[PDB]
DNA sequence: TTTTTTTTATGTACTCGTAGTGTCTGC
DNA sequence: GCAGACACTACGAGTACATA
């Protein structure tokens, strides 16, 4: 069972291709890239015949009769590709993928990409039989602190010249959508035969097609960023992301920040924190925000919060993307806020 | 003016308009792709139907006295307006505006027509070689191949029939990955050796095109088309760029064991065996004696099919298990009294062919189960 | 008929040439570009909003892809492929209109046609028109095809909306995203276009009918037809400036600025306005309550304009600068209460003409 | 759970089989709906359907060594296995447990079972009144109106067909509130008026059940349930509760306009206008005029379609536009040569009949004028 | 008056002619503005509050646009078109009631059908 | 028994003719006008509270304009429409509980059928 | 670095797989 | 006959979206 990046990929592709594949993250374009070096790899090995199945609770799922160890005839090797869903395997999508490892065989090799599976699902009864005959691949999107560095070096792997002020406007505007940046890069190249990039044109020729989750919001307000959560807020509201959802991660910070900041008067963050448990990732960011907020600005904040989930599942109106905005002034260095607009 | 002035018989228009009307089905690509080209020249009308790989033309003569014109044609309804007036009964057409009336004694209609310079034209081409062959030889040729075509497969060469033509020899192949069919027919015409992909469509359009009758039927392959003439009805589908292999390669080229059995009986076999094989995973595994070859299936359910034949064999015992519809489907394409079947691994290849004709060869791969 | 043969200005002036686009000038120089490299990527997805050239961009990509003068930004219109472009009857070109062919069994039937070389073309180029809307096992039959494409085919889809696409689909398609056209764009086009047809036209109305459209090249073309309809064959400030009032629709913006201006004349005929222009009085209230929510918000911090003022924003900006809090807080006050009022008063316009009243007598104008 | 030991031959099932299928399979709502009931009972076997609501069970003579019982055995796979033998072959059947082995000659076939008692029933009762109708009189009173049912309506009414019965004939009256279909024939036994309703489905059964043969079928009226005998062949159904039209008040009142033609005549001209008719509404406009029927038929694509008959009418002129589909369809069920209509105004409905004899009626409602 | 026929008043008086319009006199100078000089488009949205007159003018400028008399703003009622579009026999004026038809496939069959050329009618009107 | 079930008084003393209303005067008049003269329409809607008449009004009108009598402004219990239609069982009188059938599907189906003529009655109702 | 996260009731389309129904073609 | 084929039409299920 090895583990393994993408820049890696080659390493193992170049020594030989094991009994299976598994692609799991959320890029899509490394998730593809990796799919691709894998495929490339395969029929420079010899492998021809490709079929695609997406995992589905309607799907065909002819893929386990497909396995007829005759193609002989014409004795094309064959490869396998699998879509798991949003959510990841089901107990019926858990027997087939039993069901299709127990007939796996040297002439086939198994890609398998999807949504990252949760602990409950890796010790899945399919996933334990891959062990010591498959290769995870982690695509994991790079945050903010380390997305600049990734745009670097797929600048240099174009050979083109990247301006740090390039580097950050793109990284502002393509947040957490990585193909864009790889067509953006692409597009600038086709743009710029010259090689460079500087702020002159990077700035034309890029939108504001940056995807976002609740978590980056819920993060943006604990680190009291105004003009990034709103960003963030506008991007999700275009994208079309239940507001439920929305309401729901920011509540589950909200009040935990609520009774942190309760203790707080009696007992030191450091051991509450680790009562609550609290992640070292969030320790600090829920520490800054606790001393940056007093308690009529959580009180304000939670009566806010409740006045939108009254309109949102009582009179069913639209303006909720107007006072979870709000909700964001409300907590970012210094809200100013006021009682008519909320209370 | 132009005008369709036509005076025809319903049994000389029946007939062509049920071969024009085949290729097109509904809910075309384009509303000219669904109504069929009219074309009265000199004193012949040409009834086409294209579906931008076909154009199927048929020519029927004329005695009353016409006006040259083109135009289009609504398929299903003007094909039922013609089969549904009685036996014997004339038919006049005529066009005016963009309406064409059809009269027969006191009925009439009135179809909606569309310019005929919009119909597409296959571009002119010249044929490479030429071929004439009798119609039940063709016949054969198609219904002993077409069945163990690919469908909708990814990899674009199965999807149609190969041709190849060697000296006085002519054979059809035919592919899915798992089964192969190939037939070779003699001619009396020495013709280079080709080979040519006709595409699945192409295909049954020439099988549903030929007739029964004893008329000569010529074939034109060109560089990227093939055309086919029966009497009065000349069908061109475009070709296919494929690669296919060798029928020999494919087949054992040593085979290792030799079985004679009756063609009915092992159907039979099959089929009932097939009833309890599962409806989706279908297939079952024969074991060879002497006398035994016995067939076995079952399904998710735990019901159990085995079943025994009595077939000369001298050779080992053997396990082979493959999917039951492919040799349902090569038995019944032998309709033979006898068929031979030769072994050589449960992982290579299994030959099938008619235990006095030669003519006629199948390989099913089996499957590991 | 007898009326000579008068086209429409949408269809027209549709633009022959890749120098004929206006706007989006970096998806026509990174087309260039790979066109002069021979840089070609499989498939070519473009996208935007309504009615700036995605459509007309891929089909000058289709013309260009099979000139016979090679493989060229700006194909002649000499070539007799290029004719057939022109003219909608091309073997090679196969237009798709995705949005009527939306089944698996059409879009399988015309995907069938790859295995088959070109008839008179270097490129078998698809034009799936609206690929946004297409079954799913449809966008499986696609991405099946552009997974293994052959060498001699390009696709050429175009949408509205590319959300709705696959990710499986979109990171196989090099996307190019077209900005919605700059006011002073559309107004020099239209000013072109205006000259080169034998319509007289003002600089004002010209203005006018270039705001009037929200960036968007065939709303602004539609409005000037139906300018030139009404406007007795002149395009005149005074009739095209009636038009719009009649077709004008934020009502509440203007309602906020009168109400904040104290200005009781103008409020009313805007009332009266909104009134004759038949409209739902509980929808007004909103939108006027959630304009002043915005105003209230955006003076805290600016970044609160984002995306859906961007052709608001001017007029946001000074009622945000120009008007004390306090006066914003009262004057939402007053409207949320009008609201919550309102379904008891008598028919809603006069509820709608007493909260406005009521928001009209803090100020000390008289 | 005894052993059930079967001994039987093919000609002796595969027509009671076929005859017991009938709604079987299909769409299975549920397990225990189960697939047959097999019983072996005093020397005789009976096969049993079912629909949760409809049953019916086939008798055949077991003139060998059995084992009396119940169990059941899956319906397609049985009536599969007994269709694939050889010609004559005969049937083995023995139980283990809950698994039935089948064996013919060297073939043997194991199925799965579920407990008889888990299988849904009929509640017994006392029948009402009970007929012995010559099973020709039967498909002619079946046939005649089959076709005017309604297609699944709201109107409960209209999903089946009503018999009643006045002294010596048997008057069958279906409708779905635009067709009218009566057929009054002699019994030649003289029973009180009770009138019942059969669901579409089990007229369905009631039609494949007759064969034509000289047999009476034999049929028991009850309250909420119908029971019917052909042969060694037993049904039962349930019943549709409530009161249809009043067919004599739906015939109409002043058939004063009389008109009379021949069958096929008229149906080929019928079958020609609907061509161009709208597929979504079939309605054609009919004018009458002296010794001249006239049809004209239009649709959405705007083509006009005119139709004109030598008839004998000695009336005034009228207009009367209503549905092609549904005269066809009378036209289709009156096979006689020559058929009369009975109109009285533009709005009124016509009755069709029989110019040969009364013997059924037919009543179409027209369309908007 | 003298018809018996007591038709109600939203039927029998629906306006036969543009100057039988009351009111919107925008809409009506605009399509008889349009129709005397030409250029006529290819699509019209009538948008309004309920009983303006968002049909009758509609079928006004059908009534308009294929009269004997060419195409006229002024629609007579002499000539056969204007009188079988009032009575709603017309064969062109095909009135598309979206409300029943709204399906995707009936759209599709609408459009299938829309180069079929038009029967005794300059235009045919969806 | 006359009462096979408890006949509710809410049920039995249904009105079955125009003076059996308890005095809802400002509609019947109109009703009863209309009637008498010519001047018929073609879509009533009766509102107002629960269990006010309108039902019953609807009911009668029904009778009133289906009646072999005529069009009566007092319908006949005599005439046979009316026996129908104070019972179930009348092929004109379409009753459809719109709470029950609410899908679109039922009323696009409901207007296919309406183009049917009418049997035996002068007016199909619904 | 890792998991974190949803408001229903009722209705309306859309599209694909599976089955039920007609009918008619050389079988 | 004729039953299979083939069409053709209908129904369930899974999915997406709207309005309140
Ligand atoms: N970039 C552009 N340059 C010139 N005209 C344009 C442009 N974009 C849109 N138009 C106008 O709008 C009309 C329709 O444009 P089209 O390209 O079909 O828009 P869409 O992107 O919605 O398919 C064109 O005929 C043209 O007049
Ligand atoms: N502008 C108008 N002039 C005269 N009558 C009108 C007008 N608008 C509506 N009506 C009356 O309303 C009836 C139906 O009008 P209609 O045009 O169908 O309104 P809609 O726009 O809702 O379809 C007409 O028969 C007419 O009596
Ligand atoms: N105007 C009335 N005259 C006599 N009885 C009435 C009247 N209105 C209501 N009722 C009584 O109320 C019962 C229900 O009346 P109904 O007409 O169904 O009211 P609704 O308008 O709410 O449907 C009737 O059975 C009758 O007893
Ligand atoms: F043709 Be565009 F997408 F409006
Ligand atoms: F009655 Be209108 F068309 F709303
Ligand atoms: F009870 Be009633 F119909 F309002
Ligand atoms: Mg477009
Ligand atoms: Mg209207
Ligand atoms: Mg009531
Ligand atoms: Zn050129
Ligand atoms: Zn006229
Ligand atoms: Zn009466």
């Amino acid at each position: 069972m090895i583990r393994l990046y993408p820049e890696q990929l080659r390493a193992q592709l170049n020594e030989g291709l094991r009994a299976a594949y598994l692609l799991l993250g959320n890029d899509p374009l490394l998730l593809q890239e990796s799919q691709d070096a894998v495929r490339q790899v395969a029929a420079a090995q010899g492998f021809e015949e490709h079929h695609t199945f997406s995992i589905d609770p309607n799907t065909d799922w002819n893929a386990i009769f497909s396995l007829c160890q005759a193609m002989s005839l014409f004795a094309s090797r064959q490869t396998l590709l699998l879509l798991l869903p949003e959510n990841g395997p089901n107990a019926a999508i858990n027997e087939q993928l039993l069901t299709l490892t127990g007939l796996l065989h040297d002439d086939l090799l198994l890609i398998v990409r999807g949504n990252k599976l949760s602990k409950a699902q890796e010790n899945a009864a399919w996933f334990t039989a891959l062990a010591n005959r498959s290769v995870q691949v982690t695509c994991q999107t790079p945050e903010q602190a380390q997305l600049p560095r990734w745009v670097a070096a797929r600048a240099k792997q174009l050979n083109l010249e990247l301006d740090d002020a390039a580097n950050q406007v793109l990284c502002y505007c393509y947040e957490g959508n990585l193909l864009a940046l790889a067509q953006a890069l692409e597009r600038l190249s086709l743009l710029w035969p010259d090689g460079k990039l500087t702020l002159p044109r990077v700035e034309q020729a890029v939108n504001d097609a940056a995807h976002f989750t609740p978590f980056h919001w819920v993060d943006a307000l604990l680190m009291g960023k105004s003009k990034r959560a709103l960003h963030i807020l506008q991007q999700l509201r275009l994208e079309g992301s239940e507001p439920v959802i929305l309401l729901r991660t920011l509540q589950r910070e909200l009040l935990l920040l609520v009774n942190l900041k309760r203790q707080s008067a009696h007992t030191p963050l450091r051991a509450l924190f680790d009562k609550h448990r609290v992640w070292q990732n969030r320790r600090g960011m829920m520490g800054e925000a606790l001393n940056r907020l007093s308690q009529t600005q959580l009180r304000q904040a939670v009566q806010l919060l409740t006045r939108t989930e009254l309109t949102l599942k009582q009179d069913y109106g639209q303006s909720v993307w107007a006072e979870l905005e709000g909700l964001s002034l409300l907590l970012c260095h210094k809200p100013l806020a006021d009682v008519f607009i909320d209370g | 003016g132009p005008h369709m002035k036509f005076t025809v018989e319903r049994e000389h228009l029946l007939k062509p308009l049920q071969q024009v009307s085949g290729p097109l089905g509904g809910r075309p690509t384009l509303p000219i792709l669904g109504n069929l080209l009219l074309q009265v020249a000199d004193g012949t009308l040409s009834l086409t139907g294209t579906d931008l790989e076909m154009e199927m033309v048929a020519r029927v003569a004329l005695v009353q006295p016409h006006e040259p014109g083109a135009t289009t044609v609504p398929a299903r309804k003007f094909f039922d307006i013609c089969r549904g007036l009685p036996e014997g009964a004339e038919i006049a057409v005529q066009l005016e505006g963009e309406r064409m009336l059809v009269r027969s004694g006191r009925s009439r209609f009135s179809l909606s027509t569309l310019p005929a310079a919009d119909f597409p034209n296959l571009d002119d081409w010249q044929s490479e070689v030429e071929f004439t062959l009798p119609q039940a030889t063709m016949k054969r040729l198609i219904e002993a191949t077409q069945f163990s075509m690919a469908h909708q497969d990814v990899r674009y060469y199965l999807n149609g029939m190969l041709f190849e033509t060697e000296g006085e020899e002519l054979r059809t192949v035919a592919t899915d990955g798992h089964r192969l069919a190939v037939c070779s027919m003699p001619i009396g015409q020495s013709l280079p050796s080709h080979s040519v992909i006709v595409p699945r469509k192409g295909v049954i359009e020439l099988m549903r095109m030929l007739d029964g009758g004893d008329n000569p039927l010529r074939v034109q392959i060109g560089s990227n088309n093939i055309r086919a003439h029966v009497g009065d009805f000349i069908f061109t589908s475009k070709l296919v760029d494929g690669r296919f292999p060798d029928y020999r390669r494919v087949l054992p080229k040593n085979p290792d064991k030799h079985l004679e059995a009756g063609c009915d009986l092992l159907k039979q076999a099959f089929a009932r065996a097939a009833i309890l094989s599962n409806e989706k995973f279908r297939g079952v595994r024969l074991y060879v004696s002497e006398n035994q070859l016995k067939i076995t299936a079952n399904n998710p359910e735990q019901e159990e099919a085995e079943e025994i034949l009595d077939v000369t064999y001298s050779g080992a015992e053997m396990e082979i298990g493959f999917n039951v519809s492919y040799v349902l489907d090569v038995l019944n394409a032998l309709k033979c009294e006898n068929v031979r079947m030769m072994l050589t691994d449960s992982v290579s290849s299994v030959q099938i062919e008619d235990a006095a004709s030669q003519s006629a060869a199948y390989v099913v791969m089996p499957m590991r189960l | 008929g007898p009326h000579m043969s008068y086209q429409v200005l949408a269809r027209k002036w549709r633009p022959q040439t890749f120098a004929d686009v206006v706007g989006q000038e970096h998806v026509l120089t990174a087309l260039a570009n790979g066109l002069s490299l021979g840089r070609i990527h499989h498939a070519y997805l473009f996208s935007g909003t309504r009615g700036v050239g995605k459509t007309s961009i891929a089909r000058l990509l289709a013309k260009g892809l099979n000139c016979e003068t090679g493989i060229t930004a700006t194909p002649c219109g000499v070539c007799d492929n290029c004719r057939e472009i022109e003219q909608g009857r091309f073997v090679d070109l196969i237009e798709i209109d995705a949005a009527s062919r939306t089944k698996v069994e059409d879009t399988r039937d015309l995907l069938d046609n790859v295995q088959y070389a070109p008839a008179r073309g270097r490129f078998k180029v698809y034009l799936i028109d609206e690929v946004h809307m297409l079954s799913r096992h449809s966008f499986n039959a696609l991405l099946k095809t552009l997974e293994e494409p052959p060498e001699h085919v390009k696709f050429l889809l175009a949408t509205t909306d590319p959300q709705k696409l696959p990710v499986t689909i979109l990171s196989r398609c090099l996307q190019f995203h077209l900005k919605a056209l700059d006011v002073e764009q559309i107004r020099h086009q239209l000013e072109h276009i205006l000259n080169e047809e034998h319509i007289a036209h003002e600089p004002r109305a010209l203005q006018l009918l270039a705001r009037a459209a929200e960036g968007s090249l065939r709303d602004a073309l539609s409005l000037t037809d139906q300018a030139i309809a009404s406007g007795d064959g002149q395009v005149s400030t005074q009739a095209v400036s009636a038009m719009l009032g009649t077709l004008d629709d934020d009502q509440a913006l203007s309602l906020v600025e009168a109400m904040v201006e104290a200005n009781g004349e103008r409020v009313m005929a805007l009332i009266n306005e909104a009134a004759a222009r038949g409209i739902e009085w509980e929808a007004l209230l909103v939108e006027m309550l959630g304009l002043l929510h915005r105003i209230a918000m955006v003076q805290l911090s600016p970044a609160a304009l984002g995306n859906d003022m961007a052709a608001i924003e001017l007029r946001m900006r000074e009622l945000a600068r120009t008007i004390p809090p306090t006066d914003i807080q009262l004057y939402y006050q007053t409207l949320l209460i009008g609201r919550k009022e309102l379904p008891y008063a008598p028919d809603r316009r006069m509820g709608v003409e007493m909260t406005l009243l009521r928001a009209l007598a803090f100020h000390p104008r008289m």
